[PDB]
């Protein structure tokens, strides 16, 4: 072992010599030579630590027009490559430009030898991301896209995802080379696990940037991600899951997505807890603003699945926030929004969103469960039950609360939305005469009265709607009289919202 | 009519981080 | 060329011989 180092350490400087010489047949037969040598562990040891020798063979790499010479400089290179001092000569004598170069080559022997050394360079050499990105070889990268040997396709796309990680200049690089529909056609076409992850994880770096993640949709990638929801391997769905979460909040006028919804409806059962959660954010961004999407959702027992998600999730409002999200959202504005809100009850879901508006909730999730039972209010049956559970006195004191802070962005949220919000859902609970009981002999009325006086428009016309839903019973007309109610509800008549107008011109009617 | 929906802005990398592959690329080249 | 030809006798010689030290 130790002689044969000897002798290597001998034969290298004659043999570089020979390697960077003018005659090609000279070239040839010393090249396929210094190959045999990189085999063998105690000469290739040698090999790597001849800087000479190492540019010998990068420069004859990058010049030859000789194939068995391409095959065989490259095939050494890779040998080197499996060693950190290896690795370190290759990138000290300018091989990365040079294999980058290579990637180029008709010679698939040459190709693979390229990109598997270039795959060693990128995860163990510092330096060699930036030197790949310099040489042009992700446009490169993506042109091997189209190739349909799986193997050499895994690696590549491995390649991209360690360049891409972190990088704006390499994303954009990969979108102007045609990247997303050729990563989305690899999903739609390849069932090789090991290729559908390393492809599932360069899509999922690119979805958070925002020219590739349009670029994604448009390719079909939602639909194409979707296709793997339920593969045995479990770092491929999370990695579609986690893609199809970034790409979600640009994908609401999509179609032919049925069976991805379907899907993911499923998911909500799944004991993973990040599964749960992509699963949740995906379907709360796909059901907004998309009566298509919400009349699928409930057709395959969305309600029920959802409600099911926040009595496991408890505190979590990582699942939760999105979770009411969907709920809010399939709640109305479609064919089946009163089945959804008769289904939030019949599924056990009222006591458990009542106590989500209670601490230690933050901000955005009170936001969207005041959103939610808004909606559910809209079905009479839930008036009695959200009665109980204690509605009524929690959006009335977080009334008080967004109130005096708007007079005297607090979690993300704007306190005009919690004021607006939450009157917003009183107006509606208000025609239940046993709920204008509660909300009047909670000392409202003033409050309302002087929302009147509100500047943003929505407030006014919410603050008008429940005054004018409370005043149909007599006694509390006269309160509301009583407060100085009339001066701003007259101002209130010209204005250029019609519902505020409507509203002032029924609580003046009723008031005599 | 109800409330508004929401759309919820995910913009989340995940993390960088192999061994099945190396038997990927030596498979590849023999 | 005839120069040339000496070059190229010679420098596979020389490859012939470093193979046998080798293997």
């Amino acid at each position: 072992e130790q002689d044969d180092a000897e002798l290597a350490t001998r034969a290298i400087p004659e043999l570089t010599k020979l390697l960077n010489d003018e005659d090609q047949v000279v070239v040839n037969k010393a090249a396929v030579m210094v190959h045999q040598l990189s085999k063998k562990e105690a000469s290739r040891h040698a090999i790597m630590r001849s800087p000479q020798m190492v540019s010998a063979i990068v420069r004859t790499m990058q010049n030859t027009n000789d194939v068995e010479t391409a095959r065989c400089t490259a095939g050494t290179l890779h040998n080197l490559s499996h060693h950190r001092e290896g690795l370190l000569a290759i990138f000290k004598s300018g091989g990365i430009p040079a294999l980058v170069k290579m990637l180029g080559s008709p010679v698939d022997s040459v190709l693979f030898y390229a990109i598997t050394t270039l795959h060693n360079l990128l995860l163990h050499q510092e330096g060699a991301k930036m030197a790949v990105r310099l040489a042009g070889g992700l446009q490169k990268m993506v042109a091997l896209l189209n190739k349909t040997n799986v193997k050499f396709l895994a690696i590549t796309t491995d390649c991209l995802q360690i360049l891409a990680y972190g990088n704006q200049e390499s994303k954009l690089i990969i979108l102007a080379s045609g990247g997303p529909q050729a990563l989305v056609n690899i999903m739609r076409t390849y069932t090789y696990e090991k290729l559908l992850w390393t492809t599932s994880r360069v899509l999922k770096v690119l979805s958070v940037c925002s020219s590739n993640k349009p670029a994604i949709v448009e390719a079909g990638g939602m639909q194409a991600l979707g296709l793997h929801l339920t593969d045995p391997s479990q770092r491929l769905v999370q990695n579609c899951l986690w893609t199809l979460r970034n790409l979600s909040d640009a994908a609401t006028k999509q179609e032919g997505m049925e069976g991805l919804l379907g899907t993911l409806v499923q998911l909500l059962g799944s004991d993973d807890i990040n599964v749960v959660t992509c699963a949740a954010g995906i379907l709360s961004n796909l059901t907004c603003n998309n009566y298509k999407n919400k009349m699928m959702v409930c057709q395959v027992g969305g309600i029920e699945a959802l409600v099911r998600t926040v009595l496991r999730a408890g505190d979590r409002e990582d699942i939760t926030e999105p979770a009411i999200c969907a709920l809010r959202h399939l709640t109305s504005r479609h064919q089946e929004a009163e089945m959804a809100q008769n289904a939030v009850r019949l599924h056990y879901g009222l006591p458990v969103v009542v106590k989500l508006l209670h601490p230690p909730s933050h901000w955005p999730l009170i936001k969207a469960t005041v959103g939610l039972i808004r909606n559910l209010a809209l079905c009479p049956a839930n008036h009695a039950p959200l009665r109980e559970q204690g509605a009524i006195p929690r959006l009335v004191q977080l009334l008080v609360r967004a109130h005096q802070d708007t007079q005297r962005f607090v979690e993300g949220v704007r306190m005009e939305e919690i004021v607006e919000g939450c009157t917003g859902a009183l107006h509606i609970l208000a025609r239940d005469v046993h709920n204008r009981i509660v909300i009047r002999g909670l000392n409202t009325i003033p409050l309302f009265v002087q929302l009147l006086y509100s500047p943003i428009e929505n407030i006014q016309r919410v603050a008008a709607g429940v005054l004018c839903e409370l005043a149909q019973d007599k006694e509390a007309a006269e309160a509301i009289e009583a407060e100085g109610a009339t001066a701003p509800l007259t101002e209130l008549l010209h204005s250029r919202n019609e519902g505020v107008a409507t509203y002032a011109a029924a609580v003046l009617f009723r008031m005599s | 009519l109800g409330a508004n929906d929401e759309l919820i802005s995910f913009k989340d990398e995940g993390e960088q981080e192999e061994r099945d592959l190396a038997d990927v690329k030596s498979s590849l080249v023999n | 060329s005839q120069e040339q030809l000496e070059h190229r006798e010679r420098s596979l010689q020389t490859l012939r011989d470093i193979q046998r030290m080798l293997f």
